DNA sequence: TGCGAAATTCCATGACA
DNA sequence: ATTGTCATGGAATTTCGCA
DNA sequence: TGCGAAATTCCATGACA
DNA sequence: ATTGTCATGGAATTTCGCA
């Protein structure tokens, strides 16, 4: 403070002042001519009082906010003054937004068997048909095999009355889906637990989680569209025909229908295939076999040139799901736990709980 | 010839009446010939409506090349050869009161029949429920004749519900008497 | 036709039919054992309607839609057929998405001086402040200069009143606009004209379009949202506060606050910058013309590898602006009149009108 | 001697009672010392309140060093004071009776009163609408003393309005007769 | 005429419904 | 008959201070 | 052993609120 | 305690038919 600026008036020399400028006295405030013209060097204990007023006046980030400063003052290493405000602005953390990308997403191995593991997720609402306002959508995760279910609501109860309909043909592993209140709810987890299935759940408000069942949706959406173009919205009927029209659709990276990698064989549907006429049942499911095991996988692709990945011990911040009107849209900064990999975390959030979120969720805390 | 193979033909027929359950008084049988797979639809009545509702949620599914059936009313209705006829799927009856199907089908059928009786004892009225479970058994239940279950041989896999448990499918000292109150 | 396939029978060479192959008669079809296994040639007058059939299934593209038919057929140059019914399915074309990126985006002139453009636009609803629920933003196009007015209703004579106020200032040459009720209502024309002013408008429903202002509204409500943290959102008052902070703020890539391009010199604010303190007014006013001329222009970015850009004549369809739930995302086919620029076309639209409209609402029809 | 500029200094003060218009009864009139540049805002009373009220409209787009008033209620009071020392504003008053401000401001508050006067003469009721246009007017006038209108000192450019239609701003015979007829 | 560090400039990212 | 924009904050590059 | 054209594969784009 | 996906339709590349 004020015995630092004393030494510096009377030629001395301090670590940080360049010494080829002439430091003088006016006013009653140390002054100083550099290129710019004549700045006031407040003392050191005025200086974040000075960064605060600065800063305040819009919020602004490092630049704007040595911008105002430099036009009064000058002190050595201005910026690390300026950055170490910025850090601790809770308002500006929580408000501004991340300039950051995620790191390239996982390509997770496809399910080796029909019914390892079943991705599900409702669509909705849509206009009423027959009553009807959600459709179940559920997809086997290794053949694509998709079944539709119209409900009247979201409801576990009626995911319940469907998935029993469909557990009829067989039992699936696991079951994936979002974090939906129907999904999450205590009597769907003893009905997956009587049956021995293991409730599998996406990161928070992530589809991309779910992007199996997900990306079945605009195909749904898209053929109901076109068959009820000029007509009204009376989908309901519709549903079987989709559901039959989509699994026995051929997918042209991989060269098989959803049916034929389910069963092995067309069943009698137009255009069946009829290249394994000759073979055995068991021949035939040999093919198969074979078949299910070299189907096209998609690789990571390239990081973009400004992502970052979660380090253990890192300040982050969860995206707020639902953002009010005029509202910060980051929680408060927490802290990563675990890293489950490199798109998934385990942050401790202040209050403190435990939470399972995704990369693309999340901001690194600025100015550490 | 070529081999048999899963959806060649579809044996189905009715049963019933029942006990009401949830107002449902019939099951339609879905055997697959090939494979023994079984699908299960409780009805209201043996329809050719209900057949056609019933069989309008299994073909969203899987096509029949042929239906096979006895002379039933409900399948050998105008209304549900055109049902048929718009699938392209080709009927095929069982000269009267001369039901053939096959080993395989026959043998299915009656454990269909004995698996439920043993079931809908104790509890005459609570089948509705019980039908998913029922199929599971059916189609994960070891073929003799074959070293494969139903499941294998449509889906080329082993299910997540073995059946490892061969039962009893007899009734005990205990069911025989309390069947036997239920007629009364 | 019946014709075509007579002379193949009996060995002789038709243009198309590979010679090497062995084409017989069977079940009274013509067929062919081709590597794949053999197949049925239909006849001539038979192929639309196969053609048809597979695409009806599921409405499926190029391959998927030839895949069916290959499963039963040959014939030479199959996918000519395929392609041909694809662009003549109506369905097909107002529903499906477009695979082609727009060509790189403008980046107009910035406008001469001060009051050339002014670019509007409203925010909101925002949460009732004092019972007002919209706010007007005015952004001068050279200096960034923003006006902020709170009004009940995003309508024309609330942002008459509002304009009158700032007129009192100076009249602008033109007001750039979305074509939001407010700014295209005649009332608003008669206001204009009264004054001099030209009305230019944005292509509709293409918000970059009025960037300007848009890009000022982020800034707006981010300060808003810091300012109202942890408090009831009473913004109302907050407008003037909002206004003068941005005016007065740095803009790291220009070196300069809104106010000074304005101006010339800050006005008795915090942090005032004092560099022009010993030259005149009319010296000061020099150095600013000066500075306006040479600001920071950036230039129109890389083409993606998979961009279009219209031409003259060509078949383009009209993104639905607020398409209903399971209805076409896509207007029918239109026809490019002219070339505004390679970003801008007008399109004949069938009924036909004539339409103004941004490339990025626009696909170019598939198939020809 | 630093040169004068912009937001030096803002000579304020108040006209009227004026015919109601619209409720308003005066007009708080704002000058840049330097420029001649002039604001202005209708109130309904000269009043420390309706005078912070207006300001503030002003000061959230331009904030003077100092500003100059004669010794009227509404800018000597105490709320006043407090209001310019929060934004940093130096007040400064004249002596009473001796109103001194600069030659260009006399001068362009003279115009004022002169301009408003014309035009209130035949609708003494609709000055309310007109302000927009009368600040048009008196800042896109041409200054003798200078070679630039108040606009282009402010702003450094030319207007869009450029009124190079001098105007009397005398009163015709027929408005004489007319203001007089008014007063009766 | 070259070093280490501070200052400045670069520029991808995201958000204006 | 028209057209994206620009705060942000680490990284890259340039300039500074000193020799 | 090399040509022109057809077939197949590649892969950016956009959309699942 | 978990994780994007895949139809689409021009362009790029490979294969075909023939010599
Ligand atoms: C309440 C539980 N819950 C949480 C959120 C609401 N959610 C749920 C969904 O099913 C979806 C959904 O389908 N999409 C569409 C979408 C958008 C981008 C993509 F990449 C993909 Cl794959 C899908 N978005 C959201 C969402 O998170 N919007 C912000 C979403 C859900 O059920
Ligand atoms: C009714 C007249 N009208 C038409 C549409 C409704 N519109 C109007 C607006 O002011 C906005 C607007 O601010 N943004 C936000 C936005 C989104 C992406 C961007 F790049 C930028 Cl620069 C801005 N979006 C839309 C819009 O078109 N949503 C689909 C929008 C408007 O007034
Ligand atoms: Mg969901
Ligand atoms: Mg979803
Ligand atoms: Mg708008
Ligand atoms: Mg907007
Ligand atoms: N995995
Ligand atoms: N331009
Ligand atoms: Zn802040
Ligand atoms: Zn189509």
């Amino acid at each position: 403070l004020d015995a630092e600026l004393d030494q510096l008036l009377q030629g001395h020399y301090i670590k940080g002042y360049p010494k080829q400028y002439t430091y003088f006295l006016e006013d009653g405030k140390v002054k100083v001519s550099r290129p710019e013209g004549v700045k006031i060097i407040p003392p050191q204990s005025d200086r974040q009082k000075i960064v605060l007023q600065a800063h305040n006046l819009a919020h602004t980030g490092r630049e704007a906010t040595l911008l105002k400063i430099a036009n009064l003052y000058w002190w050595p290493n201005m910026r690390k003054d300026v950055v170490k405000q910025l850090g601790r602005c809770q308002q500006c953390l929580i408000t501004n937004a991340s300039n950051k990308a995620s790191g390239p997403i996982l390509r997770p191995d496809r399910p080796q068997k029909p019914f390892d593991k079943f991705f599900i997720d409702y669509i909705g609402p849509l206009p009423p048909s027959q009553g009807y306002l959600y459709v179940l959508v559920v997809v086997d995760g290794m053949t694509g095999f998709t079944w539709l279910y119209p409900t009247k609501a979201p409801s576990t109860s009626a995911t319940v009355k469907s998935l029993n309909v469909l557990t009829s043909i067989a039992i699936p592993k696991v079951i994936h889906s979002d974090q939906g209140a129907a999904f999450t709810s205590s009597t769907f987890a003893e009905w997956a637990k009587e049956r021995g299935i293991h409730l599998e759940f996406s990161t928070p408000y992530h589809p991309q989680s779910s992007g199996k069942v997900e990306r079945k949706h605009s195909d749904i959406k898209r053929l109901l569209t076109k068959l009820l173009v000029g007509r009204p919205t009376k989908w309901y009927d519709l549903l079987p025909v989709v559901q039959l029209a989509l699994n026995n659709t051929y997918s042209p990276v991989l060269k098989y229908t959803p049916h034929q990698l389910l069963f092995g064989i067309d069943s009698n549907t137009p255009f069946a295939n009829q290249d394994t006429l000759d073979l055995t049942r068991e021949e035939e499911l040999s093919l198969l076999q074979e078949i299910r095991t070299s189907l096209y996988h998609p690789s990571t692709p390239p990081a973009s040139s400004r992502s970052w990945s979660p380090v253990v011990g890192q300040l982050v911040q969860e995206r707020v799901a639902r953002p009010a009107s005029l509202r910060p849209r980051w929680h408060k900064p927490s802290t990563v736990l675990k890293v489950l990999n490199p798109r998934t975390v385990v942050i401790l959030d202040h209050l403190g709980n435990n939470r399972t979120v995704s990369i693309d969720n999340l901001k690194p805390t600025s100015h550490q | 010839d070529r081999p048999q193979k899963p959806f060649d033909k579809f044996f189905i027929d009715y049963i019933g009446p029942l006990p009401p359950s949830q107002g449902y008084l019939y099951v339609l049988v879905v055997v697959d010939g090939m494979t023994g797979f079984t699908w299960l639809y409780p009805t209201k009545a043996p329809s050719t409506s209900a057949t056609v509702k019933s069989l309008n949620v299994l073909t969203s599914i899987a096509i029949p090349k042929v239906i096979h059936s006895d002379q039933g009313a409900a399948f050998t209705s105008s209304t549900f050869a055109e049902w048929a006829k718009e699938r392209g799927i080709h009927l095929e009856f069982s000269t009267p009161y001369h039901p053939q199907s096959s080993g395989k089908v026959e043998r299915k059928h009656s454990d269909i029949k004995r698996l439920l009786t043993k079931l809908l004892v104790g509890r005459p009225t609570k089948w509705y429920d019980l039908l998913p479970v029922v199929q599971l058994a059916l189609n994960n239940t070891y073929s003799p004749v074959l070293k494969y279950t139903p499941h294998q041989l449509l889906f080329g896999i082993d299910s997540n519900t073995p059946f490892a448990n061969q039962d009893t499918l007899d009734l005990t000292r205990e069911e025989e008497l309390s069947l036997l109150q239920e007629i009364r």
